């Protein structure tokens, strides 16, 4: 049961979508109220380092 | 998607006007300052090309490319006879052969040069427009995933749908590039107008 608690907690903590890279936002196709799945593009981040 | 016979049929209306006006112009040549005919023909050629420039559309019927040639009939009718009368004006009867040979040689050279320039311009501007168009087709764009959805509705693969979109972009670019050439040609005509007035009037 502790394992299932952990899985549920990770599911809840992932309702906040975090940026994996420092950069700048280019395209924005996400609006309040949109229905999102793990296959829908949301933004783009373009660093300027390398 | 025209065929060769249909495509040729779209240029029939050019000969409707000259086949009538040619004798009338010939009959009355005694009372005309031929220079004014050349100027009118140049203006009429500019009008026809500007007509084509602002009226070509992907879904244009046979009539949309038949009226402009009906108009161009006048322009072609009043350009050969007057200018050739000026070209061979006052020369003795014996030399008419050599003058004709020179005139024809220059005219054929001009035709070849025109074809060579125009074809390359058409293809290159098509490439430029293709580049400027394919940009909009990306993710992060409504009315771009919808097209893919409708395409996949008909059973096409993803790659086939991409090819179809590319083909459509190509066709649009060709129409745009083709209309850009007509505009340039008409503009160039507007400047060539006044040169015909440098010729003296010894006509006869």
């Amino acid at each position: 049961a502790a394992t299932e608690v952990r899985n549920a907690w990770l599911a809840l903590e992932r309702t906040r979508i975090i940026s994996p890279m420092t950069g700048y936002v280019s395209r924005r196709a996400v609006q309040p109220g949109a229905q999102i799945s793990p296959t829908t593009p949301l933004m783009a981040v373009v660093p300027a380092t390398n | 998607g025209y065929t060769a016979t249909w495509a040729g049929l779209a240029s029939a209306p050019v000969g409707i006007i000259p086949v009538i006006l040619s004798p009338i112009i010939g009959r009355f040549a005694h009372k005309l300052d031929m220079r004014r005919l050349v100027t009118f023909s140049f203006i009429m050629y500019a009008v026809c090309f500007y007509w084509r420039a602002y009226t070509f559309e992907p879904g244009m019927d046979f009539g949309a490319s038949a009226w402009p040639q009906f108009i161009q009939g006048f322009a072609v009718a009043c350009f050969f006879m007057p200018l050739t009368t000026i070209t061979l004006s006052g020369l003795p009867p014996e030399r008419l052969a050599a003058a004709s040979s020179l005139s024809n040689f220059t005219r054929t050279l001009a035709g070849s040069i025109g074809t060579s320039i125009t074809t390359t311009m058409w293809t290159n501007r098509e490439s430029m427009h293709h580049a400027q168009l394919t940009e909009s087709v990306n993710p992060f764009n409504p009315n771009a995933q919808a097209m893919y959805s409708q395409l996949e509705g008909l059973g096409m693969t993803q790659q086939q749908a991409s090819g179809w979109i590319a083909q459509q972009i190509t066709n649009q670019g060709l129409i745009i590039s083709a209309n850009e050439i007509f505009w340039m040609s008409a503009g160039i005509f507007l400047v060539l107008l006044g040169l015909v007035w440098f010729a003296k009037p010894p006509f006869g």
